[PDB]
């Protein structure tokens, strides 16, 4: 008596990834790198009106 | 079933059929033997006797 048991086709899905700029709200922030933050203790922005 | 699967059975089939049709048949080639011996040895009186 011949049975056999059958993978019938596994399926996944993808992450997809977004990148925010190229959301609408991409805008809303401007956001730079900055490297020696871990070194800066107090940063300060200043402004005139 | 015309498959792949309804052969390899019928395959095992036959095999198993060739494995007893062989195993009979060369039982009275050992039937005649052990059937010689019986009626020998209905027949002989002991050696001393």
């Amino acid at each position: 008596d011949v049975e056999f048991d059958a993978l019938l086709g596994s399926y996944c899905n993808t992450l997809s990834l977004v990148r925010f700029l190229e959301l609408g709200l991409s805008v809303a922030c401007v956001c730079t790198k900055f490297p020696e933050l871990a070194y800066m203790n107090e940063g300060r922005v200043q402004f005139e009106v | 079933d015309g498959t792949g699967i309804s052969l390899h059975r019928q395959l095992r089939a036959i095999q198993q059929l060739a494995r007893n049709v062989q195993a009979v048949l060369g039982a009275f080639e050992r039937g005649t033997a052990d059937q010689m011996l019986h009626v020998l040895l209905e027949k002989a009186p002991p050696l001393a006797l």
